[PDB]
């Protein structure tokens, strides 16, 4: 539920989705996951 | 007048086109009926060439009228672009002399560059 | 031959439609004259830059001489600016003293 | 010397094109006393341009008089008292620039203080 | 008027086209059928060319008729000078445009002080044109002139100059109080809405964009020309997405040199 | 407020007694933030000499606002390269940046943000200078990417790139400038001019010795010039037909 | 200071510079133009789409297609300009048929740079970009046909044309011939695939001519004669014939109205009543006539022109209804008959006759 | 159509007569010639284009073995790059009528054994080959080969 949708504006229908997750041992670091969504209600 | 002459010349132009196309078809059908083996009446065949030059004469009248009117209207536009009659002649000789001055300045210095 | 003279000839060719004794004729003539004019101008600049490059690789003391001259002009220009500013400051001190 | 003559020759070609542009602007604005003033400006511009052409042919002949190394041998691919004069003038205007920075900072601060104090009076 | 000039030149070319197309019909019929390998192919080619020529004659006649529907109505030395003046003016316009698009000037170096009366004359000259813009100069702080440009019932722009060169701009809405308590201009404020803060940002890019080095009259005139295009806010749609609203914003970007509306997200 | 009907916001704005301490602390915050911004701009003007950087503070301030105009031009080409200009609006705890090309960026009160921002702007200037210089010298701008996406990852901001072509074909020049790893610049020769190029037996015609197949890299120090754009102009003139 | 997150900025920049090529790859594949894929080009910091074979063409010979497809080397597409939506295709040709007096006399690989920008609707790689590219390639083909014929005929040319005109510019998109004895006038031929015509455009470039091209009165019929038969040597012959008559005719006052009929058939009309035909012909000969008469029924007269009495005798000096038959001249007697001499106000001889 | 129809009916009635152009000549040439005056005054080169534009990583040469100067052609490439490791040479079989079809990679499973690293090269290469669009070039094969070598360097370490 902690994500960020970055829409590209020069070409819409394209999103880069950043998902932030907690690294288990380090409590003061984050881990990022980058996805590439496309979209056509 | 030139607009009204133009309105005069348009239906004459359509008439000449109609007669030219129909007479072309008549002469071609007669010549094919002689060339292929066919009977055909000689009749009032009404030559093609006169219709063709008549159409060209109408187009000359049209282009003549339109070139005249276009020259007249462009003339009036630049005339408005540029009250005693001697004051008119004074500013007219002023304008002619000034344009002559610009032209001779350009010519003399474009020659002063080389040759 | 001798790019100066082609520059002169093309520059005189830019004016050839005016000095003698509608729109599209003027447009194509202007475009062709101006394009050849700018092309020979760029070739002349290219020649001067190539000659400067050969001088800067062969005879580098001249470059250092020009740098010496430019830094000296920078010094004199800075001193002129500060002198004008200082005179204006002293005039404004004499103004603000009198209130 | 000659490596500043090349600079002057570049500047002449840069000035000729700009001057022709100004000439064409003058011919654009000329509407058939200010008639005579535009005539004078046109003739003076044309005079200066002819001077520039003569100067350009001079600079061309001077640099073309004074090559054993062809170009494209001059680019680095991967695989003495005048130097002291340079260092002297460099140190000199280093000090001059730092003093100019102090003058500029004090002027900035005085302007900011004047504007703040005068802004609060209302 | 110029529309009669254009319609007459148009119909001149229409007559020339009609005459040449009729002669082209009869010339292509003079030559007769060509060879063209396939017999079916040669028949097709001849029929197609004849049909195209006939259609072109019909189109030219129709265009002449349409122009007919739309038409409306020592001395030689003066006309020669008139023609040569218009020729020189058009020639100089084209050559000046081509040359100032491509300048070779690299630096100003080789080898601001103005009367406020001149600023007032310039800005009143701009205020005389654009009848929907009213510009009201005032000088509350020294020689730096401050301008209120109202614009329709849409905008109030506060322009802060410095020696006849625009420095800062702030765009506020119509109702918004641009005055302080004492009735002076509020030079330092924002406009409570998203739209007008976006237009302040676009106006700052506009004053950063229209920069001639020396002559400042073209700068202020071009800035007011660009600013005049904002009168169609809330009415123009975006020329990229068609809609009016992206994230609840009207198209706030009037593009320089072609004053078209865009949402700034649509660049 | 009664007849000329006011909203909540105007009513609260008329009646809002802000104490002296908030006003004085906001003024001192703006003074300190403005002094830090002036210090970072002057430190970049002292340290970095490669593009240049200028500043023009405005005449008129408030107690909570000032403004600059930052140019970044190369040294001897101030008419060509006028494409990166900024305006910073130094508020109380924010610096609001308006670019020339419609990009609005709000920084924070730290002085590392403004330093990294102006470093990335100098890096983009080093490419826009070459684009507007190839405009002047007649060279043809093949490709231009303001923030390139291939290669090593740059720490401060993205990297820019062009590639231009010589007006008579043959040579090409590619620049890739980045804020931390600057100026990998490399020419492209035609074939039949490298001569260390290992030829292949598939090409049996001589027409393919005119395409520009090879790519060598220019060592940028030891190139003559006291500037970047000066060095680019000398490099562009070197790859022209030797007119003499 | 690790507060920048360099990886996300890199991924966003990578998507925004790479993803314009994907739509172009799809629109190229829908029109079945063979291409190597989206590749990193040379240095690492770029991208390109190189075509392999542009689809032949429509409506040109197979000799021209075999001569095109053996002269092309490369047709890369690159993306440039701000917003990253300006394509530039770099065609490079080998074996150019004819050089120019502009100094493109170098090594025989010419580069043609086409540039396309789609609108802000219809995205960056669309049908429109490839359609514009195919129209530009079609233009290059349909002018390359004429240039092939002209460069073939160039060694065996009628040798007065060889003094008359030299080639200034061949870009593969235009052909700018510069003609005149002093090489002061210029035609420019270019295929225009909106109208699917050729466009002949006339200009004066060079410091000896009139204030106009002097072929601008016959420009429409020149364009039509070229579109009927696109041959450059025909065009040079027509210019070589009609230059010396038209240069005299354009110095007439305007009273005198110039209606060009078909090319080499200028027809003058004094005021409205008087007409005179002019036929430029070969070898410096112009045949003039009476105009108002017929070429058919001699008794009948043309609709708007009244016959000029005594015209034949006046023309004979320079050399009933017998004005209707033509009377040839020299172009020098045409110069004398039309250039304004003072009287044996500076009027012409001919307008003195008709006056 | 309108104002032009009877000409069209005459000419479309009289096509396929061998004396047709005689009839057109006799009815039209005297009018026109009176008014208008008299008449007028080994290896397919697509592969050379690909090979001439390749990166200097690849070193594509023809096989000494195999049929030559005939329909299909056969290539033995190479790979030179400091970043990439030395790998088996790769064998390509380009058909005649090369565009509008996809070249084939001559598989040599036996040399891609005898190491874990070359096995990873081969697995990743067959994967990207399945991922390829149809009618790809030669350079698509060569670039999937170089990317496969790079992935097999990264996956290993
Ligand atoms: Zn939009």
């Amino acid at each position: 539920k902690n994500k960020l949708f970055i829409k590209l504006t020069r070409l819409p229908q394209y999103y880069i989705v950043v998902e932030m997750l907690e690294v288990p041992n380090k409590p003061t670091q984050l881990s990022y996951k980058y996805y590439f969504m496309s979209v056509n209600p | 007048d030139p607009v009204q002459r133009y309105k005069m010349l348009i239906p004459q132009l359509k008439e000449s086109l109609q007669t030219l196309m129909k007479v072309a078809a008549q002469n071609l059908i007669q010549n094919t009926n002689i060339d292929n083996g066919q009977k055909s009446s000689d009749g009032p065949i009404q030559r093609f060439d006169k219709c063709l030059e008549e159409f060209y004469a109408l187009c000359d009248q049209l282009e003549l009228c339109l070139r005249l009117a276009h020259e007249c209207l462009s003339q009036s536009c630049d005339s408005a672009k540029h009250l005693p009659y001697p004051q008119y002649l004074a500013v007219i000789k002023a304008q002619i002399s000034c344009a002559k001055d610009i032209h001779t300045a350009l010519l003399d210095c474009a020659n002063k560059v080389t040759g | 031959s001798t790019l100066v003279d082609e520059l002169e000839s093309s520059f005189e060719a830019c004016f050839a439609s005016l000095v003698s004794q509608d729109q599209e004729e003027i447009r194509t003539g202007v475009d062709q004259c101006i394009q050849k004019f700018l092309d020979i101008a760029r070739q002349t600049e290219c020649f001067f830059l190539q000659k400067r490059l050969q001088l800067s690789v062969q005879k580098p003391e001249q470059v250092i001489k020009e740098d010496v001259s430019e830094l000296r002009n920078e010094l004199q220009r800075k001193d002129a600016l500060v002198q004008k500013h200082l005179t204006k400051l002293r005039h404004w001190q004499q103004v603000l003293e009198d209130i | 010397n000659t490596a500043s003559l090349c600079r002057i020759g570049q500047e002449t070609v840069q000035d000729i094109v700009y001057r022709t542009m100004e000439i064409f602007q003058l011919l654009r604005n000329m509407q058939l006393g200010t008639y005579q003033d535009r005539l004078t400006k046109l003739q003076d511009n044309l005079r200066q341009l002819s001077v520039l052409f003569r100067k350009l042919r001079l600079v061309y002949d001077k640099c073309n008089e004074n090559d054993p190394i062809p170009v494209e041998q001059l680019i680095p691919y991967v695989e003495s008292e005048e130097r002291r004069e340079i260092a002297e003038v460099n140190k000199k205007l280093k000090q001059k620039n730092q003093q100019l920075k102090q003058i500029m900072d004090q002027l900035r601060n005085l302007i900011w203080d004047i504007n703040a104090m005068l802004a609060m009076r209302n | 008027v110029s529309v009669n000039l254009e319609a007459f030149s148009q119909a001149i070319s229409a007559i020339q086209a009609l005459r040449s197309s009729v002669s082209r019909v009869f010339d292509c019929l003079k030559d007769g059928m060509r060879n063209k390998e396939t017999l079916e192919g040669r028949e097709k080619a001849f029929i197609a060319h004849f049909q195209d020529n006939l259609h072109s004659v019909n189109r030219d006649l129709n265009e002449l008729e349409r122009l007919s529907n739309l038409v409306g109505k020592l001395y030689s030395q003066l006309l020669q000078a008139y023609k040569w003046s218009n020729k020189l003016q058009y020639h100089a316009g084209l050559a000046s445009g081509l040359l100032n698009q491509q300048s070779l000037k690299r630096s100003a170096n080789q080898m601001l002080v103005l009367p406020p009366q001149y600023v007032d004359d310039v800005i009143s000259r701009i205020d005389r044109m654009f009848p929907e813009m009213s510009i009201h100069l005032s000088r509350p702080n020294g020689t730096s002139a401050m301008l209120l440009v109202t614009l329709g019932k849409v905008l109030k722009v506060i322009v802060v100059m410095r020696s006849l060169f625009i420095d800062r701009t702030i765009v506020k809405g119509y109702n918004e109080n641009v005055y302080t308590e004492d009735g002076k201009l509020d030079i330092w404020s924002k406009s409570n809405y998203q739209v007008f803060q976006k237009v302040t940002d676009h106006a700052t890019t506009a004053l950063l964009h229209y920069q001639l080095p020396q002559m400042p009259d073209v700068v202020v005139r071009s800035f007011m020309t660009w600013l005049r295009s904002y009168i169609k806010l809330f009415q123009a749609p975006c020329q990229r997405c068609g809609k009016f609203l992206q994230d609840g914003l009207p198209p706030t970007w009037r593009d320089f040199r072609t004053l078209e509306a865009f949402h700034d997200t649509c660049r | 407020s009664g007849p000329q009907a006011f909203d909540k916001n105007e009513i609260n704005s008329l009646q809002s007694s802000e104490g002296l301490l908030e006003k004085i602390i906001k003024q001192a915050k703006h003074i300190f933030l403005r002094s830090r911004a002036a210090a970072t701009i002057d430190s970049l003007a002292s340290r970095i000499e490669d593009p240049q950087i200028q500043a023009h503070w405005s005449n008129i301030n408030d107690v909570y606002e000032s403004s600059v105009k930052v140019l970044i031009t190369s040294q001897g080409y101030e008419q060509i390269c006028k494409s990166i200009q900024l305006q910073l609006n130094i508020g109380v705890e924010q610096i609001r940046v308006v670019h020339r090309d419609g990009r609005v960026i709000t920084l924070s009160y730290q002085e590392q943000e403004l330093q990294d921002f102006l470093l990335s702007q100098m890096s983009q200037h080093q490419v826009h200078a070459v684009q507007q210089l190839a405009k002047v010298m007649g060279w043809q701008v093949l490709s231009f990417s303001n923030h390139v996406g291939l290669g090593p990852i740059e720490s401060i901001g993205n990297a820019s790139a062009i590639t231009v072509a010589s007006p008579s074909g043959d040579y090409a020049i590619s620049v890739r400038n980045g804020p931390e790893s600057g100026s990998k610049i490399m020419v492209q020769f035609p074939r039949n001019q490298c001569k260390d190029l290992p030829k292949s037996d598939v090409l049996q015609d001589n027409k393919w010795s005119h395409l520009r197949g090879p790519f060598k890299e220019v060592q940028w120090n030891k190139m003559e010039g006291r500037n970047f754009v000066y060095k680019m102009e000398l490099l562009m003139s070197a790859l022209s037909p030797c007119l003499l | 200071m690790c507060a920048f997150n360099k990886v996300l900025a890199h991924f966003v920049a990578m998507c925004d510079t790479n993803m314009p090529f994907v739509g172009l790859r799809l629109e190229l594949s829908n029109l079945e133009i063979p291409h190597q894929g989206v590749q990193v080009e040379g240095d690492g910091f770029s991208h390109a789409i190189r075509l392999l074979k542009i689809p032949p063409c429509k409506g040109i010979t197979e000799e021209t297609q075999k001569a095109l497809d053996r002269s092309l080397l490369d047709c890369t597409f690159r993306l440039q300009g701000r917003n990253n939506r300006t394509w530039v295709a770099e065609l490079v040709f080998a074996n150019c048929p004819l050089n120019g007096t502009s100094t493109r006399e170098q090594g025989p690989s010419r580069h043609v740079y086409l540039t396309y920008e789609n609108l802000l609707s219809e995205p960056v790689g669309g049908r429109k970009v490839v359609e514009m590219f195919l129209n530009d390639w079609n233009s290059i083909a349909r002018l390359y046909e004429c240039v092939l014929e002209f460069a073939r005929s160039l060694p065996d040319i009628p040798a007065h044309l060889n003094i008359f005109s030299e080639v200034r510019v061949y870009n593969y998109r235009k052909l700018i011939l510069c003609y005149g004895t002093t090489k002061g006038s210029s035609i420019s031929i270019q295929w225009n695939s909106i109208h699917q015509k050729f466009h002949i455009s006339l200009g004066t470039v060079g410091p000896n001519s009139g204030c106009s091209n002097c072929h601008n009165t016959i420009l429409h019929q020149l364009q039509e004669m070229f579109n009927k038969t696109p041959n450059v040597v025909q065009l040079l012959q027509v210019l070589f014939d009609t230059q010396a008559p038209l240069n005299a005719i354009n110095k007439l006052p305007t009273c005198f109205s110039i209606l060009p009929q078909s090319s080499t058939h200028i027809r003058l009309a004094f005021r409205n009543m008087y007409c005179i035909d002019i036929y430029c012909r070969s070898r410096g000969v112009v045949a003039i006539r009476d105009g108002a008469y017929s070429l058919f029924d001699n008794s009948k007269l043309v609709e708007g022109f009244y016959p000029a009495p005594g015209l034949k005798t006046f023309l004979n000096m320079f050399v009933s209804w017998a004005a209707s038959i033509p009377t040839i001249l020299t172009h020098s007697a045409l110069n004398i008959l039309l250039l304004p001499s003072p009287t044996p106000y500076l009027c012409s001889p001919l307008e003195r006759f008709l006056g | 159509q309108y104002l032009c129809q009877p000409l069209l009916d005459a000419v479309l009635a009289n096509i396929r007569s061998p004396v047709f152009n005689h009839s057109l000549y006799r009815t039209f040439v005297p009018a026109m010639t009176a008014i208008h005056g008299p008449p007028i005054t080994s290896i397919p080169s697509v592969l050379q284009g690909e090979v001439a534009r390749l990166d200097p990583k690849f070193l594509v040469n023809l096989d000494p073995s195999h049929c030559s100067n005939n329909g299909t052609v056969h290539l033995i490439c190479k790979l030179d790059d400091k970043d990439l490791p030395s790998v088996p040479p790769l064998e390509l079989s380009v058909p005649a009528d090369y565009p509008a079809q996809s070249p084939l990679w001559i598989d040599r499973q036996w040399q891609y054994d005898a190491n874990p690293f070359l096995q990873s090269v081969h697995r990743c290469m067959t994967s990207r080959l399945l991922q390829l669009p149809d009618k790809h070039s030669v350079t698509a094969l060569l670039n999937t080969w170089a990317q496969s070598v790079h992935q097999a360097c990264l996956s290993a370490a």
